[PDB]
């Protein structure tokens, strides 16, 4: 697990969702 | 009174709502997600889903 970020554009993958 | 200009604006209005739901369609698919098609099958199979 990465930190969080806040107001920015990321490309996240919660728990296999992308 | 007014309900031809209404009539064009729940048109349009309705047009745009269909088209962003018809997204929820798996088309025949396992899935309606990109990334869950990814995220799951090989690359053969992945590209025809």
């Amino acid at each position: 697990s990465t930190n969080l970020v806040k107001n920015k554009c990321v490309n996240f993958n919660f728990n296999g969702l992308k | 009174a007014l309900g031809k200009l209404q009539d064009v604006v729940n048109h349009n209005a309705q047009a745009l709502n269909t088209l962003v739901k018809q997204l929820s369609s798996k088309f025949g698919a396992i899935s309606s997600v990109l990334n869950d098609i990814f995220s799951r099958l090989d690359p053969p199979e992945a590209e025809v889903q």
